[PDB]
């Protein structure tokens, strides 16, 4: 698959590369991306309302709510950095 | 009789080398084959004892400029005797000559003559392939994507010439297309 | 009374008092038969203006 | 038990002797798909609808009992469904479409979209046993 | 043999016929005819108009029956969306359907009538099809070309005393049709027209694509809404009538039989229709209320939605066809998943019926030509898109 | 067959008894009310909910309704309407331009259930057939001349359909 | 440029030497969704249009006028 | 205009009937123009359009108020 | 969706 | 009668090529009976106007496309040997027939 608007991921380096599932999907990403981008590399487009790629981050819409295994409540994908391992859930009832 | 009996019987009973895609849905059961076997599959589709499709309910075409072979040739068929209904596509260019069917059914000779009219797809063996909807002279085929929506020609009234007379499409208010289309779809 | 335009027959309808600090302005006794419901904020001195309506809307007292 | 006054159907003519013509049409029908090659899908359910068919009309004389124990059409629509299979049998003869291609491959695709209920779909009774007898004699 | 050109322009048969009749003598050898007069493009302009906005055409398609084709449409919607539809807004579409097929069964008979040189049923049909058009004209605000019928459920809910005064119609309607039979059934020159002319086997029938009257006539039994039912049509007890030797006399009593079908059909949709909403609930696929879009933010943004982009189809594609009062009419629906329709061919029983002309005119007399045409109930809106 | 009956069916066929019965049928209908109207004196039956002539309503204040929000444009199936919108003096989004293509028009009435506001709507008159093609170009001042002719008999309708929509 | 598709298409022969740009549409600035991206058209350059002088309308004389969007 | 009963009087002088019907209709709602000069087949305002057009029950007179 | 793909399978 | 199978090389599409031309020769004296072209035009001019078609189509080298041509062709003498087009439209196209292009062109619109 590819990322959601064509969007270009640069690696620094290989070994400095994270894996993490955003659907099932086996997905590589950077050390420090967060939530969202990595849904965005998956090909998956999480809602946004106060996020831009060009300003801070500020989680204040809630809207880009998903669902983590390890986590009770549901995280603001904006701002949650992208841990290895970690199985983000975009289309649960959560 | 049903969709789930008919997909086993001609998973089982048909050569294997016609079809190449077979759906089974409720959308309708598709079988696709190439343009070289088409002829056949429809004469035992129409002949088998369990598969009497008698009935040819249309012929159309579908454009697809983005795929090689570019327009899509659909055959929708009845059985009368089992009350179902079965769909059968295959795929042709602008420059390829597929078989016609008027053969086996003989109301095929005007929806071919209407594919070829507006799709620009020609038909092997037909008794006369000219075109039926169009215009006289008419130079284009309408129903593909690349023709424009209001054509190239248009048409009024010579007062010197004293005929109708054809000229070079001018609309007085073009047409407005409306992009509608969401980002978050 | 042509020769006014909608314009000045809109700037001619005095303003509603209202006591209240906000107003819902529907258009219309019925509200069916009107414009979406608009709640328009009078924390201003000059009159506010429903952006559907024209019609203007002051602040009674304070 | 008295002959078929009408078919029905126009174009259609009751044949004062059907018992006679359809036995020697699945005869011709049995003796000429030996051709086809055995581990083929057509042959067996034609050699297997065919016999059961052959049978039937053999044990009972009178057109009304093989009407009701096919209970697939009229027997006039029988013998045109025999002589379409003898066509058949000759077209797939003469074409030779049997031999399976070495890269041969088909995307079988199984969508599961529900419709509903309002629109219209085509809903048959049961088929007759011999239609799924046949089936499993080919899953077999 | 000689070559002769009927075009008929004045509409007392049709109005854009053209037929090339090649005739030995006073018989015809065969019968061409040129189509193309009426074709104004409809299958592409499709193509660039919403779901919604290409509703209308339909309409326009065949334009005696105007709520068939719109079923049609509205049934591929739904099976291409899995829109469930309430009960009343299904009892109201067959309702309508039937008065419909009344409608043109009325407009075919009495114009084939008036061909033949029977002038008097035309008029006698035509104040019934006042009635019924104002019943159109109550429900819409079209006599003619009433964008009623549409996808989710239907437009807009009934007024008062419309189910009274279908009633009151229903109560007389069987004896308008008891007379316009007694003009036209026993009359000896009316059986001399049309007996023994325009014979069809039902191999014919089957191999040319005929349906429904055409198809019925030669002894086969064959109905969609008995074969393959929509909406409440299994709910409903009605018989199907079936032609015995296939000539245009059994056409003409068929086309009876059927029109006092639809009349005991209406009575028991009439009777049983229940109460409840009539559209789907699914706001995201229907208009909502003028009372809610002004009051409810998210009503709002729904009808801006509706009436700007209107609702968008999953890929993919279907045929469904539905017993129009002609034949099958069916539409092939192909979406690509956007708010406008990728392909939609429109399958006209007219089409079928037109080419199959040349060969139950064949060796027939040039005046039998015409009650030829005029039983297969062809009008040329849906003969050339 | 028998005698009777072949006596009796060849006496039908000389006597034209089938064509007496249709003759008698005739005549009764001869002597009968008509049901033809006089159509200049009186109109035939119509309902609130017809579409005929359009009209752009205003306010009871003498504002017009119409907030240029292009909804109807964009609805319109026959691409029969052309709006021109602007910031007013007064700062309101009103239109400067709004005609409407009657020789485009189908009368479908979608552009009436599309607004937003009940500006635009479909009045009662069917009675406007003209002489020349550019009057059949309805723009903004003739289609407010029609709501202001027809202002009682909409609002009645729109008053009657408000239980329906 | 082997152009005998245009040569049996029915295009006129003024129209197959039209100039013509491919290119993908980027995503707009008013919106952050991308679900209008990753298709590529063909943009013909039409933009030979004048002004109804009787009521104002945009006139066109080019029948590539929105064929490509 | 003989057994028949005048609604109400226009403002350009119509004058408007009305008759009772049973089973069949006919006569029932119409116009006697003021004018006889080819009256311009269209002169019935709206207050008197929907009556006549049976849109309304109501008069006009009614519909004024 | 089950978009299997057959194959001679010896 | 019914459309011939689609080429399988070069020398069948001149073959067909050449047949269909002589047929349109053929059909010369038809055109100048149904229509008053006697006189109007030398029985040698339309004759030349063919020849200058397929001459100046002669540059494909695709057998399916040289079909296709072909059956084009073929259309447009069915429908002109018939009386579907209207007299001078065959007049319109059958017919034979100082400072620089680009001034010229600058002179009438900027649009080239
Ligand atoms: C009034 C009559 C109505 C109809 C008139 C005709 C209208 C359509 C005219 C046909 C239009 C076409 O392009 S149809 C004909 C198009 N087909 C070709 O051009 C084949 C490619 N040409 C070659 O191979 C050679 O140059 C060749 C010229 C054969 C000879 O040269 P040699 O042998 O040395 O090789
Ligand atoms: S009635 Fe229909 S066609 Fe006419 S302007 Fe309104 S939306 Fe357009
Ligand atoms: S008439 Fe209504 S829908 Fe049309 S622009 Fe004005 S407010 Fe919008
Ligand atoms: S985008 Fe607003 S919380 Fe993340
Ligand atoms: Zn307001």
């Amino acid at each position: 698959r590819n990322p959601v608007g064509g969007a270009r991921v640069h690696f620094s380096n290989p070994e400095d590369a994270i894996e993490v599932f955003v659907d099932g999907y086996a997905v590589k990403v950077p050390k420090g991306f967060t939530v969202l981008q990595a849904c965005e590399v998956a090909g998956v487009d999480i809602p946004r309302f106060c996020y831009h790629s060009r300003l801070s981050i500020a989680g204040n819409c809630r809207m880009c709510l998903v669902e983590v295994e390890k986590s009770p409540k549901p995280v603001a994908s904006c701002a949650m950095p992208a841990l290895p391992g970690m199985k983000i859930k975009t289309d649960t009832p959560i | 009789m049903d969709n789930q009996f008919i997909f086993k019987y001609s998973w089982e009973t048909l050569p294997k080398k016609w079809v190449k895609k077979m759906e089974r849905s409720e959308h309708g059961n598709r079988f696709d084959t190439n343009t070289d076997y088409l002829f056949q599959l429809l004469c035992f589709l129409k002949l088998h004892t369990y598969t009497r499709v008698q009935v040819l309910i249309d012929i159309c075409g579908v454009d697809y400029p983005s795929r090689k072979r570019r327009f899509e040739v659909v055959y929708n068929l009845l059985s009368t005797r089992y009350n179902s209904r079965i769909r059968v596509q295959t795929s042709a260019d602008e420059v390829t000559r597929i078989s016609s069917v008027v053969s086996l059914f003989p109301s095929a000779g005007w929806w071919e003559r209407e594919v070829w009219d507006m799709f620009g797809v020609s038909f092997i063996n037909h008794p006369d392939l000219r075109r039926i909807l169009t215009d006289y002279g008419f130079e284009g085929h309408p129903l593909r994507k690349d023709f424009p929506l209001s054509g190239y020609v248009q048409v009024r009234y010579d007062d010197p010439e004293k005929r109708v007379v054809s000229e070079p499409i001018e609309m007085t208010q073009e047409f407005r297309y409306f992009d509608f289309a969401s980002p978050w779809e | 009374r042509s020769k006014k335009s909608p314009m000045e027959l809109i700037s001619e309808v005095p303003p509603i008092k209202v006591d209240g600090r906000i107003v819902a302005c529907e258009g219309d006794t019925n509200p069916a038969l009107g414009h979406p419901i608009e709640f328009i904020c009078l924390d201003l001195n000059e009159p506010a203006i429903c952006k559907y309506c024209g019609l203007r809307y002051v602040q009674d007292h304070h | 038990a008295k002959v078929k006054q009408t078919t029905g159907i126009v174009g259609l003519d009751v044949v004062p002797n059907a018992r006679a013509v359809l036995i020697d049409l699945y005869s011709k029908t049995l003796k000429e798909i030996q051709a086809v090659p055995e581990d083929e899908g057509y042959r067996k359910a034609v050699e297997s609808f065919t016999r059961q068919r052959l049978n039937v009309c053999k044990e009972e004389e009178d057109w009304e009992m093989i009407e009701k124990r096919l209970g697939c059409g009229q027997v006039e629509e029988l013998i045109e469904e025999a002589r379409d299979e003898l066509t058949l049998i000759g077209k797939m003869i003469e074409w030779d479409p049997w031999g399976v291609p070495d890269d041969y491959e088909c995307e079988v695709i199984e969508n599961d979209a529900p419709i509903p209920k309002h629109v219209p779909q085509h809903r048959p009774g049961p088929l007759p046993e011999q239609f799924y007898k046949t089936l499993e004699g080919l899953i077999a | 043999n000689f070559t002769l050109n009927f075009g008929p322009q004045h509409p007392a048969a049709h109005g854009v016929l053209r037929l090339v009749l090649e005739m030995n003598g006073e018989v015809v050898e065969r019968a061409e005819p040129h189509i193309g007069l009426l074709h104004r493009g409809t299958e592409k302009l499709i193509e660039y108009k919403t779901y919604l906005q290409a509703l209308p055409y339909f309409d326009r398609l065949d334009y005696v029956s105007m709520m068939a084709q719109e079923h049609a449409y509205s049934l591929a919607v739904e099976k291409l969306l899995n829109c469930e539809v309430p009960l009343r807004a299904q009892y109201i579409r067959v309702l309508f359907c039937e008065i419909t097929r009344i409608l043109n069964h009325l407009l075919a008979l009495t114009t084939h009538a008036m061909d033949v040189g029977a002038l008097t049923p035309f008029l006698w049909a035509f104040e019934e099809r006042e009635k019924l058009l104002e019943f159109y004209e109550r429900v819409s605000g079209a006599r003619m070309h009433a964008s009623f019928i549409r996808p989710g459920g239907v437009a807009q809910d009934l007024p008062l005393g419309l189910c009274r005064d279908i009633d009151s119609f229903t109560q007389q309607f069987a004896s308008r049709i008891d007379e316009l039979e007694e003009m036209l059934t026993g009359n000896r020159i009316w059986k001399q027209r049309l007996v023994d002319i325009g014979t069809v086997t039902a191999q014919q029938a089957k191999d040319w694509g005929f349906s429904g009257v055409m198809l019925r006539g030669s002894g086969v039994c064959w109905d969609l809404r008995r074969a393959a039912p929509y909406d409440v049509y299994d709910q409903l007890d009605f018989d199907v009538p079936v032609g015995t030797r296939g000539d245009c006399y059994d056409r003409y009593c068929i086309r009876i039989e059927e029109m006092r079908q639809s009349l005991r059909i209406i009575v028991q949709c009439l009777n049983q229709m229940p109460s409840g909403m009539i559209k789907a609930d699914d706001r995201k696929l229907c208009p909502p209320s003028r009372c809610r879009m002004k009051l409810s933010m998210e009503s709002l943004i729904h009808h801006f939605e509706l009436y700007t982009e209107g609702f968008s189809v999953p890929a993919s594609s279907t045929y469904t066809a539905v017993e129009a009062p002609k034949g099958e009419f069916g539409v092939f629906l192909v979406s690509n998943g956007s708010n406008r329709p990728y392909r939609c061919k429109i399958r006209a029983p007219g089409f079928a019926h037109s080419q199959g002309l040349d060969f139950m005119s064949k060796h027939h007399m040039l005046a039998d030509v015409v009650t030829i045409i005029g039983t297969q109930d062809i009008v040329f809106g849906e003969v050339d898109r | 067959k028998d005698w009777n009956t072949v006596f009796e069916r060849s006496i039908n066929t000389l006597f034209l008894t089938e064509m007496v019965r249709g003759l008698s049928l005739t005549l009764k209908y001869f002597f009968d009310p008509k049901v033809t109207i006089n159509y200049p004196f009186e109109k035939g039956p119509l309902s609130p909910r017809f579409r005929g002539e359009h009209a752009l309503r205003r306010y009871p204040t003498g504002e017009e309704r119409c907030i240029a929000c292009k909804l109807c444009e964009a609805v319109c199936p026959a691409q029969a309407i052309t709006i021109e919108a602007e910031e007013r003096e007064d700062g309101s989004r009103r239109t400067t331009r709004y005609d409407i293509d009657m020789t485009k028009c189908i009368y479908c009435g979608f552009c009436q259930e599309a607004c937003p506001v009940d500006a635009i709507v479909e009045g009662p008159n069917f009675e406007f057939a003209t002489e020349t093609h550019e009057e059949l170009l309805y723009d903004k001042e003739k289609l407010l001349e029609n709501g202001d002719r027809w202002e009682t008999e909409i609002a009645e309708n729109l008053r009657s359909e408000s239980l329906y929509r | 440029k082997r152009g005998e598709i245009g040569k049996v298409s029915g295009i006129p022969e003024e129209h197959l030497s039209r100039k013509v740009i491919i290119y993908s549409p980027a995503r707009t600035a008013t919106q952050s969704g991308s679900g209008k991206l990753g298709k590529w058209k063909i943009n013909f350059v039409s933009t030979l249009k004048w002004e109804n002088p009787l009521m104002g309308w945009t006139s066109t004389g080019d029948p590539y006028a929105n064929v490509g969007d | 205009n003989i057994g028949a009963t005048l609604v109400g009087v226009d403002k350009f002088g119509n004058k408007y009937y009305q008759k009772l019907g049973d089973t069949q209709y006919g006569r029932h709602r119409w116009v006697e123009y003021a004018s006889k000069d080819r009256y311009n087949a269209s002169q019935v305002p709206a207050e008197w359009h929907g009556w006549l057009h049976f849109i309304t029950d109501h008069t006009g007179d009614e519909l004024l108020s | 969706i089950r978009r299997y793909v057959l194959t001679k399978d010896n | 009668i019914g459309v011939p199978p689609n080429s399988a090389n070069l020398t069948e599409a001149r073959r067909r090529v050449f047949d269909f031309f002589r047929a349109a020769c053929r059909s010369i004296p038809t055109i100048m009976d149904i229509y008053n072209l006697q006189d109007v035009v030398a029985p040698s001019q339309l004759r030349y106007a063919i020849s200058a078609q397929i001459r100046n189509n002669a540059h494909i080298t695709d057998p399916k496309v040289i079909d296709l041509l072909i059956f084009k062709g073929m259309e447009e003498l069915t429908d002109i040997v018939d009386h579907a087009k209207q007299r001078h439209h065959i007049i319109g196209q059958y017919v034979v027939g100082g400072k620089t292009d680009f001034l010229k062109n600058f002179y009438t619109s900027n649009y080239f």
